[PDB]
């Protein structure tokens, strides 16, 4: 027959949770084809849109560091030639940091990339500290050599 | 014959576990089949097999309950 | 830990709202990092072998004190006593990891000094974050009629956000140009240790 237990184990009674789309085939294909509860795709009903916020981000940063802008003028704080330089700077920074961090993470036997590697690279190569995300002593041979030198000096 | 070699099944276990964060009836069937194979070779207790089968049955019932009457 | 102490310190400094848990957590990590990182021997009398015996904060504070009610005054006075280490020596030592980084059981004057310093750090952070938030709102500024039964009367006041605290921390880490004057005219990167603001 089949052993219907008098009580089910905690795994069989779970109150399903939203699940992502895994498999690699793709989503949204109108062809001939499921979990109990899929997760709702992201959407925005009405607003500015990302295409405007992403373009205004640089002006926002410039306003932040420039100290403040008077009324009746904004946006045109950098000439066209300097904006390209800044964007190139951002791209190069991202690429270099990620490339260093991934190899550093793989060096210490890990199989995943954690924030600790990125933090270490940022601190030790660029002097940047981002808060809110969680010694050496000489050995005996050096001491003996220093003792010998000091004895020689006197 | 591909499922007789120890290395081959150890390999397939990784793929089965990789596709298990989005459980579906077919994936649960594959997991239960792997559990049966493990039990056959004295690498698992019958209790774990029964638990796996119970989870599969519960998911199948839940999917049956979502269709038109 | 120390969430409610942080809330009281922010309230005393001028944050009357209800900051979320993220702000308190970030402030706690900053304070913990600073604490972990942490006459007089060099006075002119030290030049000799044998010694001989001898013989805007205030303005805003005053305005606020003048602009508080009796109950508000009582609450302010009660919150002014918030501390990290006041009769919490064991908890503070566990939270600060005294044993792992120093010989255990330091004297109590050290603990009092640490509490004073921590209070100062929280005060400074709150005061700077408030200004940053105010400027952001002032720049940003430049449909349900009828009514229900649970909507707030007037609202309008919101607490600070993690981004404001991050900007304040970025501001507080900059060093004077005197520490960099020796690299002028070169392409050398400046590398230093954490600044104890």
């Amino acid at each position: 027959k089949l052993p219907i237990p008098k009580v089910l184990h905690d795994k069989a009674i779970q109150m399903p949770q939203p699940v992502p789309n895994i498999g690699g085939a793709g989503s949204g294909r109108p062809t001939y084809t499921q979990p109990a509860l899929p997760k709702t795709p992201a959407f925005q009903l009405e607003g500015e849109g990302e295409r405007v916020l992403n373009k205004k981000k640089l002006d926002e940063l410039v306003r932040q560091v420039c100290g403040g802008t008077a009324e009746g003028q904004d946006g045109n704080m950098l000439t066209p030639e300097v904006e390209e330089s800044v964007l190139n700077m951002a791209d190069a920074f991202v690429d270099n940091v990620l490339h260093q961090a991934c190899r550093n993470a793989k060096e210490r036997g890990s199989k995943v990339l954690e924030i600790r590697d990125i933090q270490l690279v940022l601190e030790r190569v660029y002097n940047i500290r981002i808060p809110g995300y969680a010694k050496v002593q000489p050995n005996s041979n050096w001491i003996k050599k220093m003792s010998a030198v000091q004895a020689a000096k006197v | 014959e591909y499922w007789q070699n120890q290395e081959n099944r150890d390999q397939l276990d990784t793929v089965i576990k990789g596709v298990m964060d989005a459980p579906t009836p077919r994936r649960y069937f594959f997991q239960a089949f792997m559990s049966l194979l493990k039990l056959h070779n004295k690498q698992e207790t019958p209790q774990d097999f029964n638990r796996v089968v119970d989870e599969a049955i519960q998911l199948s019932i839940r999917k049956w309950h979502q269709l038109p009457k | 830990a120390n969430w409610f102490e942080l809330c009281q310190m922010m309230y005393v400094s001028g944050e009357t709202g209800e900051p979320s848990l993220e702000t308190t957590g970030i402030i706690e990590d900053i304070v913990r990092q600073q604490v972990i990182e942490i006459g007089l021997p060099w006075e002119p009398a030290s030049f000799y072998s044998v010694e001989v015996p001898e013989r805007q904060r205030l303005r805003k504070a005053d305005e606020r004190t003048k602009a508080m009610t009796k109950e508000e005054y009582v609450t302010w006075s009660e919150f002014r006593q918030a501390s990290f280490t006041y009769r919490k020596g064991k908890r503070f030592r566990e939270w600060a990891g005294f044993g792992l980084v120093t010989d255990s059981k330091p004297s109590d004057d050290i603990i009092d000094i640490l509490g004073f310093l921590t209070f100062e750090m929280v005060q400074t952070l709150t005061e700077e974050a408030l200004k940053i938030k105010e400027q952001e709102d002032l720049h940003r500024e430049r449909l349900t009629g009828g009514g229900g039964l649970f909507d707030p009367p007037n609202e309008g006041r919101t607490p600070v956000e993690p981004r404001h605290i991050q900007e304040a921390f970025r501001r507080l880490q900059q060093r004077p140009k005197k520490a960099r004057a020796m690299l002028n005219g070169t392409k050398l990167q400046q590398r230093t240790q954490l600044k104890l603001f």
